[PDB]
């Protein structure tokens, strides 16, 4: 180009992080929120109880952690979808969190581990 | 305009398991040649000078 | 399966193509009432003659 | 949100306006722009000398009718060319024309005529 | 064939995909040194009888 250089775009992550998690017909451990306008979302991220992210020194929110690729543009997701979902309970992921910036993880992880949310270390 | 298959996926996380336990033993194996058996995280399970004296 | 909007590692499905004509009429056209005459300068003239 | 519909795009103007010009081993009828920072092409919008767009006012200084379709923040042509190019010199090319808004159609097709460039009446 | 990188009625081409795999080292368990002991239990005990 003219910058010798173009760049397509990084792929989206894949919803793996699931390792273990409540089967219940109605679905336990999965809560549905509705985006926030002009947001978007990956899989990874921490979600407050208003559907937000968790920002600098509020990590005590940390509602779920979103496993969707959610579209704000558009309106739709990552599966064509009208709302994003995210894990709010008792499960066990990969630690491949995503997480704003200052957001520190050790408080995030421990409001995570009193709802019943376990992270298997990971490792690459 | 290929989709991928589960039993693509099924083979790599396979490949990527044996891969990671080969690794491990070839780094235990490692350690005992140097004389302590100690794990990656630096936990001591086995002091051969101590048990031999 | 062409490509997912706003990503190059999904998929979707181009189902087709909703064609929209225009329509147009022939009925004068399809009447025949005009015979045709084919000639090679770019006018001619015509004799109108009547007793009466 | 999703409200109801997703329209993806309409295709680019296709470089088809071109009726007949004057082809020499070189580009007689065509000339090269420098393009400029943040500024799409497409077909059928005229340029001025710098190689931005001819607004109100400035319909006097129309120099050429751009024939390739420029993205601006990929900086290459839909060809996969550097520059971006257009009709200035003597060439018939159809009525179609993309103009900004305000701007005289009539006193830009005079200005282009004077440089040799006729439009063949197109109808639909 | 596929879609082109901004625009969705054009065209491209996907030359083929690069892959960088990680390298690994195995030299050691190469060598054949350790002997295989297969056990049925927890722990297992040696004895040491030694004379001068």
């Amino acid at each position: 180009a003219y910058q010798g250089f173009t760049k397509l775009g990084e792929r989206e992550p894949l919803n793996d992080i699931i390792l273990w998690e409540e089967i219940t017909p109605t679905g336990h451990s999965r809560k549905e929120y509705a985006p926030v306008a002009s947001t978007e979302y990956r899989v990874g991220e921490v979600l407050k109880a208003d559907g937000s992210k968790v920002a600098a020194g509020q990590e005590a929110q940390a509602d779920s952690v979103c496993i969707v690729n959610f579209y704000a543009d558009l309106q739709l997701s990552y599966h064509g979808q009208l709302k994003v979902v995210g894990i709010y309970r008792d499960a066990e992921l990969k630690d491949l969190l995503k997480l704003e910036s200052g957001v520190d993880a050790a408080a995030v992880k421990s409001a995570l581990k009193a709802k019943g949310i376990d992270f298997v270390p990971t490792g690459l | 305009n290929e989709l991928t298959t589960e039993a693509v996926v099924r083979a790599k996380k396979l490949m990527k398991i044996r891969t990671k336990f080969d690794i491990t033993r070839e780094f235990l194996f490692m350690q005992a040649l140097k004389g302590k058996v100690i794990d990656a995280n630096g936990v001591l399970y086995a002091d051969l000078y101590k048990q031999f004296d | 399966l062409t490509n997912s909007e706003k990503s190059r590692f999904f998929l979707a499905d181009l189902t087709g193509e909703v064609q929209s004509i225009p329509n147009t009429y022939g009925y004068i056209s399809g009447l025949g009432l005009f015979r045709s005459a084919p000639q090679t300068q770019t006018t001619f003239l015509m004799d109108l003659t009547d007793w009466d």
